[PDB]
């Protein structure tokens, strides 16, 4: 159990990495909520009440609650809530996912993390490899 | 009781 | 606005009726989670975090925490919580939902309130009629 | 963050 988290925050780390690559066009202006593909807005649950955050606001957000539950069930909250970051990039920043999945293979590995682990529902996984 | 809803589908 | 906190109230206080004749035979020996037809198990948010209870708590867990939660967004999830009540009765106390509903049509009125007000999803009003 | 999560798909 003590590697689930630990193994989590390696992920945290490069994942900022991608947030940083993001913020470059991924703007409130036109990212003006949190989506993937289908008709489900995520609302950020870094607030007292879940918010409809810009996307790079989810984005930031998100990793800041997951570092700082990480330094101190709910593992399985965090990815499901990191794993949208992946699938935010993926359909609407298609460019920039490509090049940082060919660098870094993150979407990878954090997928077969999750699923080593029983972390997300599969149904969840919806960035291709 | 307390609600805490992150994901909802649009109209 | 008023008024939808006010019509639930009245719901609640029908709603212990049926809390009442369930008891007879939704025991937590055999009614031993909350559920209602496919493969979700519903957990019971009276409680710091969600738990399994027997179908009977949850009943009055939940029904107790709506008429707490009335005399003093929210509403939309006290509704789908409330509303497993009746679903949990249609598909393991049929007997006892029929003869309660063609008394009163409890859960035709309850349906009703919360489509008018656009309470819980349709996809959810899993009762007919 | 925090989580409250009320439904459970069984396996
Ligand atoms: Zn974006
Ligand atoms: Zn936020
Ligand atoms: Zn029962
Ligand atoms: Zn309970």
């Amino acid at each position: 159990g003590v590697w689930k988290y630990e193994h989590l925050r390696q992920f945290c780390l490069e994942l900022n990495g991608l947030a940083v690559k993001l913020q470059s066009e991924c703007h409130p202006d036109t990212c003006t909520q949190m989506t993937a593909t289908e008709q489900w807005i995520f609302l950020c649950a870094a607030h007292k009440t879940p918010k409809e955050c810009p996307a790079i606001d989810y984005t930031r957000h998100t990793l800041d609650g997951a570092a700082c539950l990480l330094n101190s069930a709910k593992l399985g909250s965090v990815c499901r809530r990191i794993y949208r970051i992946f699938s935010h990039a993926y359909f609407h920043h298609r460019q920039i996912f490509d090049e940082y999945e060919n660098e870094t293979f993150l979407c990878h590995r954090f997928t077969k993390f999750v699923m080593k682990y029983n972390l997300m529902s599969k149904d969840n996984l919806i960035v291709p490899i | 009781e307390w609600s805490f809803t992150t994901v909802r589908k649009k109209p």
